[PDB]
């Protein structure tokens, strides 16, 4: 049986440009009795069932714009997305159809590439209900901004905290194409208690330098 | 201004074939839709391999063949790809390469006699194996032994093909399937043969 | 529509529990189908399990799926199985049902996909993320320690659309998820707007209309 | 319909010679085999000779062997039984009977059930 690997992983276009994701086999699907490549490229966006896009290597499923486009034959297949838009934000699989047992690629990420923006940070000191769960949550929101990458630092009295922090990013927004992170860093109540200073340093492209937002406890 | 394949010659033939002389129909320059086929409630098994039925009303082929014929009922898994038994290896075979589809339909009120329908018949023996696609209505006697019967049956010496014995209270599958198969054919050739979408 | 595949509901199980989910098409030449089951782990890519044909339940699996779950077939009401004798934690993901004309053929027809999660089910806990002390503000609501997956979140009944983002849900080290929903509203409506967040959670049945303020 | 109708049945005295016909109308091409069938006054009906239409090959009660030839005409559709050396023994009414049922088995046509009959012709052997 045949397996297969596609590349890139993740892959960023900016609107209007051509996007292009190939994928190679361990085995030729290559029916010489039709002379017809047994290969599929499917379309996934979050929450939503698999969308065929485009099958036999190169023919257009009913329902699928022709900015979509797939060749290659015998080994190695592309699929190409002429003039990226924003709706095709989605994970892309090609999947063989040769013979059972049928397998998949492990899947390319699109997603839309803009010009750099600045996140507005923001930190939200825990609640006090949750004070009397015995545990304290500290939350970091970082708005609106590209690319992705973003390092959180927290601090708790000026020493530097990890191992307790965890990050969760919105992905892309469809009208501005910028995401959102949150970090929540997690503490004891006791541990909460013992110190007083809470600040969240986030430092990203664009920043000329890393912003700072931090809240004393109690104030 | 019609100019369709003629399918309803195919599956809606009063009578059919026996499956040691199946009946194979060429197609050839015309426009078949196969909506007909698909979508009509009157289908027990419709196994498609390597080509969707809904999904060639685009692309033209160098031509398809409609084989037809009649078996029993537990011989229909014997019309596939790599299967084994006196329907497959003695009467009709199938590739392991096969690009098709297999269609087949329960055909009791049709085939079916009170006293028995012993017209449609099969091959017990012969000394090989069918390739891919043959069809042998040969009737020399089978020699069974060492012995060599000239043309006389006798001990160890029977006739190749018995007659099946369809009557309408034998439980399903001693009960005639009608069969038609679809096979296709496309490369390095003038393509005459495909559908509407 | 030639044919559309609609699948068995969500199902919250625990450890152990035998499960047998279904998935049923609507359409005439149903006959021509081989309906496959695709297995999506949580945030990961698809896996393909098996294939069967209802007309003979012919089934094939797949080597990293045999044995383990069965594939079975009423073809009299055009429904495919998909079935576990006792459920692992390992089962927990989403599983479609996928439709094709024929082997060797694409896949053009998919189900909703129902999700299966095993494991017991607790309830969510919601604090508020008040606003900080011009121009711009944010603020929003924090759920903790929920299982299973999805948890509801709206602002205002759903009446508040544009610059609230919710998070996707993180898995802690409790075994427990939790997410947070933020919101970003001009700083002269903190006086004024009152800004309720609805958070449903049908697996424990709750639903909490927290309101944020600013504290002090 | 198919009908048969029996020729050549009458009286001789017995070590002579006789040949009875059977002229076979209607569904031609689905001849599996024709017999022979013979039923003295009070006594059963009893199988003589069976032929297959195709290749001809045939079956003999013990009764007639080495006297009794049956034989077969496919393009006038008559199948002949030729029956010499005659006995006391062999006179009844001579049945001839027509199956579409094709046995891989030749000797099946002694004892399966036969589809059509004629109506019989009688054979008197006067020693
Ligand atoms: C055979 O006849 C039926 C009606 O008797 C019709 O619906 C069907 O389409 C015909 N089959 C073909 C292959 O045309």
């Amino acid at each position: 049986d045949i397996q297969l690997t596609q590349s890139p992983d993740s892959l960023a276009v900016s609107l209007g440009e051509r996007a292009t994701i190939n994928c190679k086999s361990s085995q030729s699907v290559l029916y010489s009795s039709i002379n017809k490549n047994y290969l599929a490229w499917y379309q996934q966006k979050p929450g939503q069932p698999p969308k065929l896009l485009i099958y036999w290597a190169s023919t257009r499923e009913s329902g699928v714009p022709d900015r979509f486009s797939g060749s290659g034959s015998g080994t190695d297949f592309t699929l190409t997305i002429s003039s990226l838009q924003a709706e095709d934000v989605a994970v892309y699989y090609c999947q063989q159809y040769y013979s059972t047992p049928y397998t998949f690629g492990q899947g390319t990420k699109v997603e839309i590439k803009r010009t750099v923006a600045a996140p507005s940070v923001f930190i939200f000191p825990p609640s006090d209900e949750q004070l009397k769960s015995g545990t304290a949550s500290v939350v970091c929101l970082l708005n609106n901004f590209y690319p992705r990458e973003a390092k959180v630092q927290w601090k708790v009295d000026n020493a530097l905290q990890s191992g307790n922090s965890q990050e969760s990013v919105t992905e892309q927004d469809s009208k501005d194409s910028t995401y959102s992170l949150s970090s929540t860093l997690t503490l004891s109540k006791a541990d909460y208690e013992k110190h007083k200073v809470y600040a969240c340093e986030v430092t990203h492209q664009g920043l000329s330098s890393p912003v700072t937002k931090s809240f004393n406890r109690g104030e | 201004i019609t100019n369709l394949c003629p399918f309803g010659e195919v599956f809606n033939a009063t009578r059919f074939a026996s499956v040691y002389a199946w009946n194979r129909k060429r197609i050839s320059n015309c426009v078949a839709d196969y909506s007909v086929l698909y979508n009509s409630a009157s289908f027990s098994t419709f196994k498609c391999y390597g080509v969707s039925p809904t999904k060639l009303n685009d692309l033209c082929f160098t031509n398809v063949y409609a084989d037809s014929f009649v078996i029993r009922g537990d011989e229909v898994r014997q019309i596939a790809p790599g299967q084994t038994g006196k329907i497959a290896d003695y009467n009709y075979k199938l590739p392991d390469d096969f690009t098709g589809c297999v269609i087949a339909w329960n055909s009791n009120n049709l085939d079916s006699k009170v006293g028995g329908n012993y017209n449609y018949l099969y091959r017990l023996f012969r000394k090989s194996n069918l390739k891919p696609f043959e069809r042998d209505i040969s009737t020399e006697i089978y020699q069974a032994g060492s012995t060599p019967c000239n043309g006389v049956e006798g001990f160890n010496c029977y006739f190749p093909l018995q007659s099946y014995g369809f009557q309408p209270t034998n439980g399903v599958g001693y009960q005639p399937y009608r069969v038609v198969v679809l096979s296709f054919e496309l490369l390095h050739a003038p393509a005459t043969v495909c559908g509407p979408k | 529509t030639q044919m559309q595949l609609v699948q068995s509901g969500t199902e919250v199980k625990k450890p152990g529990e035998s499960l047998k989910i279904s998935c049923k098409g609507s359409g005439y030449g149903f006959i021509t189908y081989w309906i496959g089951w695709v297995r999506q782990m949580p945030g990961k890519g698809l896996e393909w399990m098996g294939i069967i044909y209802p007309g003979d339940s012919e089934t094939r699996y797949s080597p990293s799926f045999q044995g383990q779950v069965t594939i079975s077939a009423d073809k009299s009401i055009n429904t495919a199985y998909l079935q576990w004798s006792s459920l692992k934690a390992s089962d927990t993901a989403i599983y479609y049902c996928a439709g094709g004309s024929g082997i060797s053929t694409p896949m053009d027809v998919w189900g909703q996909g129902t999700t299966v999660t095993v494991a017991s089910t607790k309830g969510p806990s919601v604090f508020p993320l008040a606003p900080s002390s011009g121009g711009t503000a944010a603020l929003g609501c924090l759920v903790k320690d929920y299982f299973p997956e999805p948890v509801t979140v709206s602002w205002n009944s759903g009446a508040l659309t544009s610059g609230v983002h919710t998070f996707p849900a993180v898995l802690q080290s409790s075994g427990l998820y939790s997410l947070s929903s933020v919101v970003t509203v001009p700083s002269s409506s903190l006086g004024t707007q009152t800004y309720i967040c609805n958070v449903n959670h049908k697996p424990s049945n709750t639903k909490v209309d927290k309101k944020v303020e600013p504290k002090s | 319909q198919v009908q048969l109708v029996e020729s050549g049945g009458g009286l001789m005295q017995a070590g002579g010679s006789l040949r009875l016909s059977c002229a076979v109308s209607g569904r031609t091409f689905s001849t599996a085999a024709m017999g022979w069938f013979r039923q003295a006054p009070g006594k059963e009906r009893e199988f003589v000779a069976a032929i297959r239409w195709s290749g001809g090959s045939a079956y003999y009660a013990d009764s007639v062997k080495g006297r009794f030839t049956i034989s077969r005409d496919k393009a006038k559709n008559t199948v002949y039984l030729q029956m010499n050396s005659l006995k006391y023994e062999d006179t009844a009414v001579y049945y001839c009977a027509r199956t579409e049922n094709v046995r891989s088995l030749l000797s099946d046509y002694a004892t399966w059930p036969y589809d059509y009959w004629g109506q019989g012709t009688q054979v008197t052997v006067s020693s």
